């Protein structure tokens, strides 16, 4: 039984597999808008 | 030094006569008491060669009722013939015959797994063969066979030796059916008289000068009655020394047995020599309407079975391997066992 | 005159209760005859290592189907494990008519068997198909049965590394039937396949294995896929068809990819070496998720001639395309290959594996072929043109030409009729037109003198569903009716089923109730006596894939849209109380998965079934000796027997 599952408007994220320690990356997450209105976010990643 | 530290360990293992000829040879026995013998002997060496080389899948089932009826059929018709003593001679008025009672005793020994006959008549057999040994161990024959053809190799430079190895095969044959339980100074006395013979025997074969059939039965008598180290040595060594070139030694009835004989014994003693012996024999058994006398009849097909089941028994092929060492966690030794398994070459890691 | 029939398996598995059919043939009213039957090694002994069955036949009831068991711990008992080479037991038939009435040699009769050691069926299943390195693998096996009932045996599963040295091993005690258990993968383990096996702690070889690849990934976002216009290109030297392509990506959840697609051409040999067009790559955007694509005619020509090659070498190898999308603005790739696209000289093909071979002569030869698209579904409506020669009879050949066209699946049954005395026929068969596909077939007739000939007629030629009754239409062919019944029987699944005895007409017609227990086909073997000697046939039926014995409906009703933490309502329903071994998976695995590894489903378990049969061929025989070798039967009456089989696999 195939069983979907929609947001419409998400954040996707991809991780890579491990990273070295004090090795500079770059994380991409991209947001996706299914709906039918124009928007406009604001996009922040929480301090650790 | 904050690392992380694996070990992994693996162990890689890497590693006959055709049936028609020999189901001829089941032919009801008739006539008189030699004639029985005549038809049975072939016919129960061949029943014995079917049952031991797995060659029964060849022919249909009625067959092998069929040969289990007739050789109990045989049995029996020599049991009108016995004597007082069990001497089964040729005739119930005439006299007995020393080889003739070998014969009837090796032949009910090897046919007793199939029908259950009193062993208690075998012992009258037994002693009336130990009565007439010798003070040295021999038998002598009161009269000779009627029929000489049917004899073998026996005729020849020399005939009480080979008569009196024959007659303790028989003895030897027969000793494994005897009870477990009673008759213990019958038994006792068998191993004497067996053990005498043999060390007649082991003289006689370092004495030498002896017929090829001669020495070779005398050579298969010393090694399969567990003969003294000393006396199976010569023995061997003398047979040995006469060995000729795979061609080995139509061709004669006394070949077919001396080459049958040594090969028995030598299977009793199997690398690269073996072979040879065998190829040839079952290249003379291929002839239509080969093994012509009895007597190679039935040692030929013998010495044929026991090669059979000797080359093709396999090994287990096992392995272990144990692991031991001493290190921070205590104390640990670790064994793993690869085998057949099932798999020919098991791997573990 | 009076013969006693022994029919049974071929092969004997061990601990599985055996089918053996006995019949009484041209016995007097007045004779009831009475006996047993039982197993026998004839190596060891005449020592029976298996319960003795009794039977009693009389006129009335001159046949009798018995059940007869062959319990492990006799079989180990009589030496049946001891023999060094031939695994083969015989099958003895002992009743004192025999010696009384026919006044034989011996009152016993049989066969020369072949046991084996497979028993019951194994299915194994794991988490996901593809594995990351040092991840958990949960796996679950359960145990059935020959009868397809759930097992409490014992079994011992096994698991395997890529390089094939065993990393784990157990046994258990199953009281449900199933087993489940985890293991984890090493952390440093270097791609590869992994297998695991299970088989029953008796049952030497009843194994049964599962495989999941192990393999560094990370889960992709969308997946790529490309499909050619056509399966196929037609190197024919007459003329070389379009080269088309269609790449299609979408996400996961279904909305269609925006990016552009890179792609590049080569040429790719069965070895496996790629040699690619230094040129000729495309780069276009994907609007609405897919993108059409072609390689023109003339620029294909010049690449070849570029890299010093002729069109007329393109025997064995195919087109190879890969394709490189990127998502915009992700920036995500994704990658996909095809290794399909072959180079054929026919857009079609034939298999006569369905005809029969060695037809009787005087009733019509059906040739059944199966039209199927290179690499595709099976065609239909696709002309087929067959010309069979019936060779000489004593006269000059005569050939004809039938054309019929497939109706649907590919089949087509063309019933091309040959007369008596005939000496062979020749058949060529053409599929198609223009560029059709061949192929030819040679029959060689029976031996003239027989007894007779027995033609068996299949009014319908379409697979039988279950549930649905089978009308077939013996008759008798050049042959004298003296005679009464005919004698039939069914083989599903290696085991004899159902034995009766149908009384002899003009078009004796036979139905047989297709059940649950004869899938997923069966072989139908019907016979009479000409005097003193059989005259048989044989004919095999293919029963339609499709519900199970039970059934079991996993519905969610509603749309197929949700969103995550949503509360799904899950509906199962049975016929009865049963285990229902659920299991949820993720769909991007299979596009992380470089190879498809497809679960399992009813085609496996039908094949799982059916592996235990020991039929062979489409049926028909020169004799009735060979037809029931060719069916799996073991018949010996007392002047005819046939010899034991030489190994499991038909040649
Ligand atoms: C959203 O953006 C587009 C340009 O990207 C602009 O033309 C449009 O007016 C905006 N609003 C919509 C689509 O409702
Ligand atoms: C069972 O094991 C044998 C080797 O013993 C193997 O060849 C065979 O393919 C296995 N059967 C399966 C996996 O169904």
């Amino acid at each position: 039984v195939q069983l979907r599952v929609f947001r419409e408007f998400h954040l996707h994220l991809r991780l890579p597999m491990s990273v070295r320690r004090f090795e500079q990356l770059e994380l991409r997450p991209v947001l996706y808008n299914y709906l039918d209105k124009n928007l406009t976010v604001s996009v922040h990643v929480s301090p650790v | 030094p904050d690392g992380d530290f694996n070990s992994y360990v693996r162990v890689t293992a890497s590693d006959a006569l055709s049936p028609g000829g020999v189901a001829s040879l089941l032919r009801l026995p008739r006539g008189c008491g030699e004639q029985t013998m005549i038809y049975l002997a072939p016919t129960l060496a061949a029943s014995r060669y079917l049952d031991k080389t797995e060659q029964w899948s060849t022919l249909p089932p009625e067959t092998k009722d069929h040969a289990v009826d007739l050789i109990q059929k045989g049995y029996m018709r020599i049991q009108q013939f016995r004597k007082a003593d069990g001497s089964y001679a040729a005739w119930l008025s005439r006299d007995s015959s020393t080889w003739l009672t070998a014969f009837v005793l090796k032949v009910l020994s090897l046919a007793q797994e199939q029908v259950g006959g009193s062993p208690e008549k075998l012992q009258e057999t037994s002693n009336w063969l130990l009565s007439q040994q010798q003070a040295d161990g021999s038998f002598q024959d009161p009269c000779p066979v009627l029929d000489r053809s049917m004899q073998g190799g026996l005729v020849g430079n020399d005939e009480t030796v080979a008569l009196t190895a024959f007659v303790t095969i028989a003895l030897h044959h027969g000793l494994a059916v005897f009870q477990d339980e009673g008759a213990e100074p019958l038994k006792q006395r068998v191993e004497a008289s067996i053990s005498k013979a043999n060390s007649f025997l082991g003289e006689k074969a370092s004495a030498g000068l002896l017929g090829a059939h001669a020495a070779a039965i005398t050579a298969y008598a010393l090694s399969l009655t567990k003969a003294p180290v000393d006396l199976l040595g010569v023995a061997h060594n003398n047979l040995m020394a006469m060995a000729q070139e795979n061609l080995y030694w139509q061709a004669p009835a006394l070949w077919i047995e001396t080459t049958a004989y040594a090969l028995l014994h030598l299977l009793l003693h199997k690398a690269e020599m073996a072979d040879q012996a065998s190829a040839w024999l079952t290249r003379q058994g291929s002839f239509q309407g080969g093994f012509r006398s009895t007597q190679d009849t039935v040692i030929a097909l013998d010495a044929l079975s026991a090669y059979w089941i000797a080359s093709h028994t396999t090994e287990e092929r096992g392995l272990n391997v144990t692991l031991s060492s001493t290190g921070r966690n205590g104390f640990k030794s670790h064994a793993l066992q690869l085998n057949n398994r099932q798999i020919r070459g098991l791997e573990e890691e | 005159k009076p013969r006693l029939l022994l029919f049974s398996p071929s092969v004997v598995h061990l601990g599985v209760p055996l089918s053996v059919g006995v019949q009484l043939q041209d016995v007097p009213r007045g004779q009831v005859v009475k006996g047993s039957v039982f197993l026998r090694n004839p190596s060891r002994n005449n020592v029976p290592c298996s319960p003795k069955v009794d039977f009693t036949l009389s006129s009335e009831r001159d046949f009798a189907l018995l059940s007869l068991q062959v319990p492990l711990k006799d079989a180990k008992s009589c030496g049946l494990h001891q023999l060094l080479r031939g695994p083969e037991v015989q099958l003895v038939a002992h009743s004192p008519w025999l010696k009384d009435s026919l006044s034989r040699t011996t009152n016993i009769q049989g066969i020369n068997l072949l046991f084996s050691s497979r028993r019951g069926h194994l299915f194994l299943q794991t988490d996901q198909p593809i594995y990351n390195p040092g991840q958990r693998v949960r796996y679950r096996v359960f145990a059935l049965d020959q009868k397809m009932r759930p097992s409490t045996d014992t079994i011992t599963v096994m698991v395997e590394n890529s390089h094939g040295l065993r990393v784990r091993k157990k046994e258990v005690y199953m009281p449900s039937s199933i087993f489940q258990d985890d293991f984890v993968i090493p952390d440093i383990s270097e791609p590869g396949t992994w297998k695991i096996s299970a088989r029953f702690s008796d049952g030497l070889e009843s194994n049964s294995s599962t495989q999941f690849e192990v393999k560094k990934y990370v889960l992709p976002n969308f997946e790529v896929k490309i499909t050619p216009g056509k399966p196929y290109i037609l190197t024919v030297p007459g003329h070389l068809d379009e080269m088309q392509l269609d790449i299609q990506a979408r996400y996961i959840y279904g909305k269609p990819v925006q990016g552009v697609a890179y792609v590049r051409f080569g040429l790719l040999d069965e070895d496996g070496k790629k040699t690619f067009f230094r040129g000729l790559e495309s780069q276009t955007k994907l609007v609405n998720g897919q993108s059409h694509i072609s390689l023109s005619k003339a620029e294909f020509q010049d690449a070849l001639e570029k890299l010093n090659m002729g069109i007329t070498d393109l025997q064995g190898l195919r087109l190879y395309v890969a394709a490189a999308i990127i998502e915009s603005p992700g920036g995500e790739m994704e990658e996909a290959e095809l290794t399909s696209w072959y180079f054929v000289s026919s857009p079609f093909s034939l298999d006569l594996s369905k005809t029969k071979r060695h037809l009787v002569p005087g009733a019509p030869f059906l040739l059944q072929a199966l039209v199927r698209e290179m690499s595709g579904s099976p065609a239909s409506g696709i002309p087929v043109k067959v010309s069979a020669t019936v060779s000489s009879p004593g006269s000059v050949p005569e050939v004809q030409d039938i054309q019929q066209n497939t109706d649907g699946s590919g089949q087509v049954s063309i019933p091309i009729i040959i007369p008596q005395t005939i000496s062979e026929l020749q058949l060529s068969v053409s599929a198609g037109s223009p560029h059709p596909a061949i192929a030819r077939l040679t029959v060689a007739a029976p031996p003239s003198g027989g007894p007779g000939f027995l033609s068996i007629e299949r009014p319908d030629s379409r697979p039988p569903r279950v549930g649905d009754t089978l009308n077939l239409n013996l008759r008798a062919v050049g042959s004298g009716a003296t005679f009464s019944h005919y004698y039939y029987m069914i083989l599903s699944r290696g085991q004899i089923v159902f034995m009766n005895r149908e009384p002899k007409r003009t078009l004796t017609s036979v139905s047989v109730f297709v059940d649950h227990h004869l899938a997923p086909s069966f072989y139908f073997v019907a016979f009479y006596y000409h005097g003193d000697h059989p005259v048989a046939n044989s004919l095999r039926v293919d029963v339609q894939a499709g519900a199970c014995e039970g059934k079991l409906e996993l519905s969610v009703d509603g749309a197929k849209q949700y969103r995550n933490g949503e509360s799904v309502k899950l509906h199962l329903e049975t016929d009865s109380l049963a285990l229902v071994a659920l299991g949820a998976l993720d769909t991007a695995l299979y596009a992380a998965g470089s190879k498809s590894h497809k679960p399992l489903n009813m085609g496996k378990v039908f094949e799982a079934m059916n592996s235990y049969d020991l039929g062979c061929g489409p049926g028909g025989g020169d004799s009735a000796l060979q037809v029931f070798q060719a069916a799996g039967l073991a018949f010996s009456d007392g002047d005819q027997w046939t010899l034991s089989r030489k190994r499991l696999s038909c040649p």
